[PDB]
């Protein structure tokens, strides 16, 4: 395993210290690190990428609407009076 | 250390002036408000006409060939003139 | 079942999706014509081989 | 389940609000000469009606090619009626549309269908040839 | 105003801009690292193991580089950033103001230091000095007659002129990056298509909510205040200002 | 001629032309003319009714 | 009026030639 | 051209990504003059270019193609499939870029039901690098909620 | 007068190399 470690082959890459001082680095070495070399180049790969199946776009669109009426619930559930004071005294303090 | 290349003057001063050019630079204020006191500065060297005005080498060199930068006149820098007056602690 | 055959494994997934409790869609129609509609119009009504409509 | 939560018959609005909301929508009784809502409830302008308002919203900075156009689809049936006296009006309205805004597939198609109508395959042709 | 011509060559090597690919970034690591000392431990490589790549490929490049024609013992700053594809880019940086007062402790000093710190190394003259030394003198701070008055009108003249010429000759990137009342001219327009990032800024300024819309959407608050409460409708936003503060 | 047309149509209507939905016509194009708010059939969804920033 | 007024303030992109045309045209046929 | 009568009934499928394997080349021409008049149009057509050199390809930086045009009207984008047919996606305001994706993709769809119809042979979808760096972000959200 | 006394295309975009070499 230390023989064939990663990387080990640098001691054998550069046959010689003046003749590996004799290359100069320059910033296309930099620049070549953030290409990946098997896989292409993409932009950007996010959740929103993934496609969606009918029955995918009708379960969201269910449970789209069980939230809408679930935010119409809560306007109700939440006007006991007590919170309903709460929330209509914090908004006049943030109003004012 | 500083190393001192040229002289900006042509006439030596004496130790009479040294001296009261540093007791007089010993004292300064802090702030620029009502609560303003008077503090005494630190580390205050021993010459006041050659530190940080004219032919002095600063050490700030980053690189092999890259000299320690010699120190120019104070009109060679613009805009610092004004920085006297309004770089204050408004 | 045909998922299952590839798979080689049985599924038993109960209730997998009721209609709705107010269940509606609207027409659909084929698969150029929903894209390659073109703007014929006679004198009030959209008229296309295969559909009429109003128009304003 | 059994108990509704919506209801759409019986209805809930007798007669009255028909009225009340008619007018608090906004909405004004023309009369039939001008306009009337059609079988369909689709609410229907009379050729002539439509004809009045071009001649008077003609110079004005909102009209439009599709306006042009829908006075000429106004104007269509009647044109089918009476293709010697109604042409003219379509041949008015072309001529407007010549002066404000042009040659336009909108207008062109207009009076194309309206040569139609009228029995005019000769200017059907002509009116294509022109386009081309 | 600009440093010497060997020093600016190798400052434009040694800290260079890549072409960057414009891929969605994971994070950006601004670390310490000396020249002639290769970082592979709790700083870096811990950094590297957290992320799974091979911290002995970035060291093997950065001790090619950095290492020669370098003062001894001088702490270099070293912006990494890394994309979703596990790959990153990293870009060497001057030392940091706090470090050179350090070294010059032991109005010139502070202007021949901030000679070294410009934003792009592309065009060392722009930005100006005389404005970045304000924040080099108060960093010091934080950390502990007839010739003046004839030198202070003849430096805000060459400061005023400075800017209006950079005002002017704003590339199509910085363009695209803060807005610019100047008109554009169609050789800025081939300078700035040739650049490969015209992409990148293109899509980063057509993004909503990003610094040149918060730059138009203020410019329009600007011009409904004037609408608002202007005297007359060719009133200029210079004396608006004069009637705010005479009127209180 | 081509030059009135030129001088009088937008950028917006000579975009819109040519396009035909789903549905039909545009609705921008079918609707670009109307004597009358009251003739218009106001085909827009409930989840369309909304309307962003 | 009110639609057009709508219209133009929520889209904020457009060329003011094709308004200012048509009233140009009205200015010129109208009076 | 067709031996066969088409396809009548579309698969309904929320299309997030391009599969240019039935497409030969794209062209996106865009006007990077001024932006205060396109915010949103340029805004959705460099995203649709982006999720386009992203999308699900071998080297789909070998079909997709940007122009810059100093004096345009509108930004355009041009589609040539394996036989050559020219569509044109129309943009309008509030079109975003999943809305020209899927105009896209529906169109792809059926651009290729008129080649297997012609009896051109293409090649058919299976499970490459961008399905497992899809499968990838799919054990992401699963492993969220 | 008075008036005349007074009177006398279309560019491929550049892929950064850092994606198009590769």
């Amino acid at each position: 395993l230390h023989a064939l470690r990663p990387h080990g082959n640098w001691d054998y890459l550069p046959l010689h210290n003046n003749q590996e001082q004799q290359e100069t680095a320059s910033l296309e070495l930099q620049g070549m690190k953030a290409s990946v070399d098997i896989g292409p180049n993409r932009f950007d790969l996010n959740e929103k990428d993934l496609s969606l199946d009918e029955e995918e776009q009708v379960e969201k669109a269910r449970l789209d609407n069980e939230l809408m009426r679930w935010r119409r619930l809560q306007r109700a559930q939440g006007s006991d009076y007590d919170h309903w004071m709460e929330a209509e005294t914090r908004r006049i303090q943030e109003m004012a | 250390d500083y190393k001192q290349v040229y002289l900006p003057y042509d006439a030596a001063p004496t130790e009479r002036e040294l001296e009261r050019e540093r007791r007089r630079f010993k004292q300064a204020y802090h702030g620029r408000m009502e609560h303003r006191k008077l503090v005494e500065v630190k580390e205050v060297p021993l010459n006041v006409y050659t530190y940080g005005k004219e032919g002095m080498s600063l050490p700030i060199a980053i690189f092999k060939d890259q000299k320690d930068p010699v120190i120019g006149p104070e009109w060679t820098y613009p805009g610092i003139y004004e920085n006297k007056i309004a770089a204050q602690h408004w | 079942g045909a998922f299952a055959k590839l798979a080689r494994s049985n599924f038993g997934d109960p209730l997998p999706s009721s209609f709705a409790q107010e269940p509606y869609f609207e027409e659909e129609i084929e698969a150029h014509r929903k894209h390659h509609r073109p703007d014929v119009y006679i004198y009030k009504y959209n008229v296309s081989p295969t559909h009429f409509s109003l128009r304003e | 389940q059994f108990v509704p939560l919506h209801l759409a018959f019986p209805r809930r609005h007798p007669n009255s609000w028909q009225e009340r909301q008619f007018h608090l929508l906004g909405y004004v009784k023309w009369p039939k000469e001008i306009g009337f809502y059609n079988a369909g409830d689709n609410f229907e302008l009379t050729p002539q009606a439509a004809y009045r308002i071009y001649k008077q919203n003609c110079d004005e900075t909102f009209w439009t090619r599709l306006h042009n156009e829908k006075t000429i689809i106004h104007l269509l049936p009647l044109v089918e009626q009476d293709p010697g006296t109604n042409m003219v009006l379509v041949d008015d309205i072309f001529r407007h549309h010549l002066k404000r805004f042009g040659a336009d597939h909108y207008i062109y198609n207009a009076v194309m269908q309206a040569a139609a109508f009228a029995k005019d395959f000769p200017r059907c042709e002509q009116l294509l040839a022109e386009m081309r | 105003r600009l440093p010497e011509a060997l020093v600016v060559e190798k400052a434009r090597d040694i800290f260079g801009r890549p072409e960057f690919p414009g891929k969605r970034v994971l994070h950006n690591w601004r670390f310490f690292i000396k020249a002639g000392k290769a970082a592979t431990g709790p700083p870096v490589g811990q950094e590297f193991s957290k992320l799974g790549l091979k911290a002995m490929d970035f060291a093997k490049v950065f001790n090619d580089r950095t290492k020669p024609h370098f003062k001894e013992d001088v702490e270099l700053i070293v912006r990494i950033q890394v994309y979703f594809d596990k790959s990153y880019l990293f870009t060497i940086e001057p030392p940091p103001t706090a470090w050179f007062i350090l070294r010059a402790l032991r109005l010139e000093m502070a202007y021949e230091i901030a000679k070294m710190k410009p934003l792009c190394w592309g065009r060392p003259e722009y930005p100006l000095l005389e404005t970045r030394v304000r924040r080099v003198v108060g960093q010091a701070r934080r950390m502990g007659t007839e010739e003046c008055e004839r030198y202070r009108r003849i430096h805000m003249e060459q400061y005023t002129t400075l800017r209006q010429r950079e005002l002017e000759e704003a590339p199509l990137i910085e363009r695209l990056h803060r807005p610019n009342m100047s008109p554009l001219t169609d050789e800025q327009i081939e300078e700035g298509l040739r650049d490969p990032c015209l992409l990148d800024t293109l899509w980063r300024a057509s993004h909503p909510l990003s610094p040149y819309h918060r730059d138009l959407r203020e410019r329009e608050l600007a011009r409904r205040y004037l609408n608002a409460r202007g005297w007359v409708k060719d009133m200029t936003p210079e004396e608006m200002r004069i009637v705010f503060m005479n009127y209180r | 001629q081509r030059q009135i047309a030129e001088y009088t149509t937008d950028p917006p209507e000579r975009i819109m032309a040519g396009v035909t939905g789903e549905k039909g016509p545009l609705r921008a194009r079918v609707s670009g003319a109307r004597l009358g708010l009251q003739r218009t059939p106001a085909r827009i969804p409930w989840t369309m009714q909304g309307l962003h920033r | 009026d009110e639609i057009q007024r709508r219209v133009a303030d929520r889209t904020c992109v457009q060329e003011q030639s094709t308004r200012e045309v048509q009233e140009r045209w009205k200015r010129h046929v109208v009076p | 051209g067709a031996k066969r009568p088409l396809a009548v009934v579309a698969p309904r499928t929320m299309h997030r990504y391009l599969f240019l394997m039935h497409m030969e080349k794209v062209t996106i021409t865009v006007s990077p003059l001024l932006f205060g008049y396109g915010h949103t149009i340029q805004k959705a057509v460099l995203d649709f270019y982006r999720r386009a050199i992203s999308a699900r390809s071998p080297f789909p930086k070998d079909k997709v193609f940007l122009f810059y045009a100093i004096d345009h009207i509108t930004p355009r984008i041009e589609v040539t499939w394996l036989d050559g047919t020219s569509y044109v996606p129309p943009v309008l305001e509030g079109a975003s870029s999943q809305d020209l994706i899927q105009m896209v993709m529906e169109e792809a769809w059926l651009a290729a039901d008129r080649m297997a119809a012609e009896g051109r042979v293409l090649n058919p979808l299976a499970i490459d690098d961008y399905k497992w760096d899809q499968l990838v972000v799919f054990k992401k959200v699963r492993d969220k909620e």
